[PDB]
This record gives C-alpha cells, structure tokens and sequence, in this order.
C-alpha cells in the first residue's frame, strides 16, 4: 500500500541525506512519477514534494508538472482539485522561458491542455497557449503524435467556448499550417457554425474536409447534409 | 573505367611525375647554376637522367577528360572541341553563348 | 490570432576592443547578365540607404571574351563556330564604415548573391603609425 | 484561497545554499552520462521550421560557410609567423 | 546545313519543350542557361570542375528518376549550395518521390562535400511549346 512504499521512499531520502549526497532535478521528479500509481493517496504528499524542491533551491521543470497535474487529474467529475493545481502552476509558469532539463519536458503542454479541454475553460488554455509561443518554448510540443493531440484538443475547445468570427480566424492560421485536422474536428467545426447560425460556410468546410482527407468519412458527410437540409 | 588504355598511360604518368617532383627539383637547382663545381654538376646529370622514364612532366599530354582527345582541347575547361560543344549548345555551360559582332 | 508572444532576440555584445575602421569598401560584382546586377544593386543601395551607409554606384566597362572553335568534326577548316562569354560589373563603393557595420552589410549582401554572380570585396583600413615608427632609435 | 507552494514540507533534505564548488571536468563521461544528454536534446527536436532554420542548422553542422566570407576559413599555416 | 541541338520538322506531330525547340543561336536570345555558377566569368577559377559536376548530376537524375523527368534540370550554385531544380511528372507515387529526394540529397551531399537540394515541380503533362 501507499503508506508502506511512502516510508520506504522517504527511508531513501534519509539514507541519501546521511551519505552527504545532494539531491538533483531528477530524484524529485521521479518520486512524482513513481507517486503515479496511488493516484488519490499522493497528492497531497506530492504537493510536498514540489513545496520541497522550491525550499532546497531545485527549480521544477516542465517534467515536474507534467508529472503533478496527471497526478492530480484523474477520471473525476468535480476536479476541484485539478481546477485549483492548474490555475496555480499557470501563475507560476507564466512568461517563463524553459530549457531542456527533464527527458520528460515535452509531455506538459500535452496534458496542460487535456486538463483545459476537461475544465471546458478557454481563457486558461489560452494561458497554456500563450506560454507554448513565448520565446522558444514552442519546441517542447513534443513528437508528432503529441503535437496532434495538443491542437485537436486546443481547437476542439476554441470552437466550442468561443466567437464563430474568431473561431474561423483561429481555423485559418492552425490548418493546414500547424496541423491537419482530424474528421471529428471538422463536425466540431460545422457545430460551432451551426449554433452561431452562420450556415453560408456550410459550403466550404466541404470544400477543405475534402482536401484534408475526409471525403470518404461517412459521419462527416451525414453530418453537412443534416445540417444543410 | 578511363576513356581508354591511351588516359590511363596518361594518368600513371601523372601520378609519377607527382610522386617525383620535389626530388627531380632539387636535382635540377643542382645542374640549372654555375655557381658549384662541374663535377658535382655531372653527377647531378646523371642522378637525373636515372629517374623513371614516366616523372619526366614533359611526357605528360592533356587529353580531354571526356573522350580522350589529345588535341583541340580546351585548357579552361579540359574538354575537346567537340565535347565543349555539345555542351555549349546546349546551353549547360554557364554564360557561353555564341558569338556574332 | 496565433502571434509569438515574445521573440528570442540575438545577442549582441559590445566588446571591450576598439573597432576597425573602414575608409572605402569597394564590392565589384560580376554577372553574366545586366538585368541581374540590376536587381541586386537596387538591394544593395536600398540595404545601404536604411542601415545609414553611403553608398555610391557606377558601371566598369563589360569585358567580352571570344574564341574561335572548328565547326566539323573533321576536315572543312575554313568553317568555324565563334564563342564568347560576356562579364558585366557594377562597382558598389561604401564609404566611412566600422568593422563592426560592414561585417553586418557584407554578410547580408553576401548571402544575398544571386548564382552566377561572384564578388570581389576591397577592404581600405585605417590604420595608425606603429609605435616603432614613432621616432628613431638610433 | 491557499497557494499550492505555501503548506507544509518534506524536511529531509535540508536547504542547499550553493552548488558543487568545483566539478569534475576532467573526468570524462559515462556511457549514463552521454546518453543521457542525448535524451534532453531530443525534448527540444523538432522539424525545421522555416527556411532560415535551414541555414542556421547547416551552419552549426559546419556544413554551410560563415558569412562574411573570409577566404582562409579554417586554414592556418601551423600558426607560423611571418619571419618564418 | 548546321545540325547541333536542332530538332528538325517532322509532319507536324513531334511535340517538342521549349527548351528543345530553340537552336544554339537563341541561348542568350530567347532561352537561358540550364546551369549558373561563376566559374566561367573572367577571372574566376574552377570551371573544369564544375562542369564535371554538371555532367554527372545530369546523368544521375536522369537514371535515378527514370522517365520521371519532364525537361531539363536548372542547376543553381550559391556560395557552397546546390539547388537543383528538376520539373517531373506526376506518374510516380509521391512516397516513392520523397524516399528519393532524401536519398538523393544525402548521397549527392556526401559526394560533392556540400549542402545539396533538391527542388521537384510537378507538372500532369510535358509542356509543349509547338508540334513540329
Ligand atoms: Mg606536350
Ligand atoms: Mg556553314
């Protein structure tokens, strides 16, 4: 159980500690991932975790919150929790430039953004957002697969929680040049047109859908006639 | 793979002639004075005149690198006459166009 | 909508080490084509003009080079095929430049040569009298 | 209305006020080590973006020629003076 | 009568480029030049080797792109660069294209000891300029 494997852990620090051995970035993030497992038993003692690495000077890095929000956000309807750990590592980490320190660095933005998307808040992935194009953080989007997510989950949540006349200026810049748009978010998209009653674009969502794959994709297709009819 | 046994003579010589050229120098500063003795001198000539046949540089001839051409050959770009102009008119040699004035 | 935030700007350190002082560079350029050294001069003084440089333009003569080729395979002398390669220039004389503001130039210009065109930098340098020289030891 | 920094703490380890003096440059690294410096550059990878980042990664690879062009780039004759 | 690089009339059915079309009289007149580097300019050195070159990559395009290539290449030469510009056809799946342009950049970039391009416009059809 948690609190066995809680001694043990901090049975180590003790031993580390007696050895004159200096803890590094990635003794901290470590205990933060391996607190993964037990996930509603470790957060409070993995928010002690991060309050002690402030106190001895180890400066969290990306890594570091990756590993506490997906500590914290699990499958729960309320996050209350999550609600307050994400607002507070967004004050935290604004405008601040990041360096590759964790091989773990790349995965926050991913789930910064799963958690926005959860939340169903727009104006705090726009926070999420807004660190990402701050000098060069834009590198840590990670791999391909994760960059895709990342922007599905970005503009899924764009087209449901804002204005139809920026939702197509954010549509514009993101597809085709930052990513390409799976089927599911184009009926997300004709959803968003539908609810603004802004039906006269109906046409070339078509058009695009048909340049970027989906012209073949049965729900797409039934989705625009239903609409239209 | 050279254009024929005729290039590949002319490769080998180049290459000994290269191989030879700091050593047939010195013997030549040697002979190309008058300022040391004749005997001295003589011997030079005959140090010389011992070095493979193939380090002598005048044995070398520029062929065309293409085709093998020994003559009408164009030093700048080492290419026959003919050669050179099929290239040329073609128009896949930078800047060479042809004349009328 | 989807600007950067805030641009990691180069650094730029002033050194502790008096710059060099330029009193001309004269950058000839060579084309085979007019047109060609056309555009480029107007990059070239338009460059020059917004960074503060003075920059004055004139044309050297064009060099035509011709030669003279046979036109059969074999035999039939009297008939040839004549070749001839045409050189222009534009000269781009700077003058009352700093090391540190021609390194800047040069390399804008430079990376902006078009294929076919080459360059040939003069470089003046002021310079001061050696200390040696200052008066004789004898 | 609480901070997540502000609450209690793990006191193991006590406050580190400064870093390791001197580290051991000589020494050479590990295979862990070098490895492991591969892993924190490949966080950072991504596809060149634009054509500018092109000429920047050629000529951080060597492969590209620094500008303004210096016609001795990379050659020097043992260092030898001039009265040599 | 002259012969170099001139197609002749034929019935009217031979369609032929632009580039084919025009003889060795028009090459600063009406057409261009297929390559541009300095090596031919008065003063300038190296233009063996470079037309070496030229000869070679001509050939290895046309063999590692058989019946890909639609007209001639344009090779460009900036400073230590090589572009070369090929105009293909649109026969060819594009994932066989771009194996080949990572394989041909990389193994001309080895050869030649530069950074080496590869620029492919594709085109439905060969252009033709007139029926010969
Ligand atoms: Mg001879
Ligand atoms: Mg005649």
């Amino acid at each position: 159980k948690f609190e066995e494997k809680w001694s043990k852990i901090l049975e180590l620090l003790r031993h580390m500690v007696a050895q004159k051995v200096k803890p590094n970035l990635q003794t901290f993030n470590t205990i933060l991932k391996c607190l993964r497992r037990f996930h509603v038993f470790a957060r409070s003692p993995a928010l002690q975790v991060l309050r002690e690495m402030k106190a001895i000077g180890i400066e969290p890095s990306l890594a570091t919150y990756h590993h506490i929000i997906r500590l914290f956000d699990q499958p729960g309807d309320p996050l209350k929790r999550s609600s307050f750990i994400i607002y507070d590592i967004m004050n935290e980490l604004m405008g601040k430039r990041f360096s590759p320190k964790d091989p773990d660095d790349d995965k926050f933005f991913q789930s910064a953004m799963s958690i926005c998307s959860s939340l169903r808040d727009l104006e705090l992935a726009y926070q999420v957002h807004g660190l990402l194009k701050t000098g060069d953080n834009w590198k840590f989007i990670g791999p391909d697969q994760h960059r895709n997510f990342y922007y599905s989950k970005f503009f899924d949540l764009i087209c449901l929680m804002e204005q139809i006349d920026v939702t197509l200026k954010w549509y514009e810049d993101l597809i085709p040049s930052a990513y390409f748009p799976h089927s599911q978010t184009m009926i997300h998209l004709l959803q968003a047109l539908d609810v603004a009653n802004r039906l006269e674009v109906i046409p070339k969502i078509w058009k695009d859908s048909k340049e970027y794959g989906h012209t073949f994709r049965s729900d797409l297709r039934e989705e625009i006639l239903m609409l239209m009819a | 793979h050279y254009v024929d046994w005729r290039m590949w003579r002319d490769v080998k010589r180049r290459k000994m002639a290269y191989e030879y050229a700091d050593e047939r120098l010195r013997i030549n500063s040697l002979r190309k004075n008058t300022i040391l003795p004749k005997i001295l001198q003589d011997v030079a000539d005959e140090e010389i005149a011992a070095l493979p046949r193939d380090s002598c540089p005048v044995r070398i001839r520029n062929r065309c690198v293409m085709t093998s051409r020994p003559r009408g050959v164009k030093r700048r770009w080492r290419l026959s006459r003919i050669v050179f102009r099929h290239l040329a008119d073609h128009g896949q040699l930078s800047g060479i166009q042809r004349a009328t004035w | 909508v989807d600007v950067p935030k805030d641009l990691t700007k180069p650094v730029v350190t002033i050194s502790d080490e008096p710059d060099i002082l330029y009193k001309r560079l004269s950058v000839l350029v060579k084309g085979h084509d007019k047109a060609v050294l056309d555009s480029y001069e107007y990059f070239a003084v338009l460059a020059a003009k917004e960074l503060g440089i003075s920059i004055k333009v004139h044309e050297p003569p064009r060099k035509i080079e011709r030669f003279t080729l046979l036109q059969s395979v074999h035999i039939y002398k009297k008939h040839r095929v004549q070749y001839e390669m045409r050189t222009l220039y534009r000269c781009l004389e700077l003058e009352h430049l700093t090391g540190s503001t021609a390194d800047v130039y040069l390399e804008y210009i430079q990376r902006n040569l078009p294929e076919g065109v080459a360059m040939e930098v003069t470089k003046t340098q002021l310079e001061q009298l050696p200390e040696h020289i200052k008066e004789p030891i004898w | 209305r609480k901070n997540i920094f502000t609450g209690k703490r793990l006191n193991i380890f006590d406050m580190m006020a400064v870093t390791k003096e001197a580290p051991e440059t000589d020494t050479s690294p590990s295979l862990w080590d070098v490895e492991f410096a591969k892993q924190l550059a490949t966080v950072n990878e991504q596809p060149l973006q634009n054509g500018f980042e092109e000429l920047i990664q050629w000529t951080k690879e060597g492969k590209l020629w620094e500008f303004p062009i210096n016609n001795e780039a990379g050659f020097d004759d043992d260092g030898s003076e001039f009265h040599e | 009568k002259n012969r170099a690089a001139r197609v002749r009339v034929s019935k009217g059915d031979k369609p032929v480029t632009y580039e084919e079309a025009h003889a060795p009289h028009y090459i600063a007149h009406r057409k261009g030049w297929l390559s541009l580097h300095t090596g031919n300019l008065d003063g300038e050195d190296h233009a063996a080797e470079r037309t070496v070159e030229d000869v070679f990559l001509r050939k290895f395009m046309w063999g590692t792109f058989p019946g890909c290539l639609a007209d001639q290449l344009v090779l460009k030469r900036r400073g230590n660069q090589l572009e070369i510009c090929a105009v293909v056809l649109r026969q060819l799946s594009p994932h066989k294209y771009y194996f080949l342009v990572g394989y041909s950049e990389t193994l001309l970039s080895y050869f030649y000891k530069c950074p080496v391009r590869l620029h492919l416009q594709t085109v439905p059809s060969k252009v033709v300029y007139k029926y010969l």
